């Protein structure tokens, strides 16, 4: 935070690496039925 | 006697010229992921 820095062997910041590639796997996931929520009668609060 | 004392003590060397390339491929490796560096002595 200044400019009239004294001499000395200071410790600067850690320069973090950068993204080089993108690797992806998904195991070929299928789809699950969420239309079962709209398939039968609406559930009762006592029997949700 | 210095040889025996330094051998019998359980101390690991922090690589001062190669360590970044040794951990790259413990706490010494933890330095570069945590964000602290152990400075060499005078």
């Amino acid at each position: 935070g200044q400019f009239d820095m004294d001499s000395g062997v200071y410790s600067a910041s850690y320069f973090n690496a950068r993204s080089r590639g993108y690797y992806y796997e998904a195991a070929e996931l299928t789809e699950c039925d969420l239309d079962v929520l709209f398939k039968n009668d609406a559930p009762i609060i006592a029997n949700y | 006697l210095e040889d025996l004392l330094f051998d019998k003590v359980t101390l690991s060397d922090p690589g001062y010229m190669k360590g970044y390339d040794e951990c790259m491929k413990d706490l010494i490796c933890a330095q570069y992921v945590s964000g602290y560096k152990v400075l060499p002595p005078l």
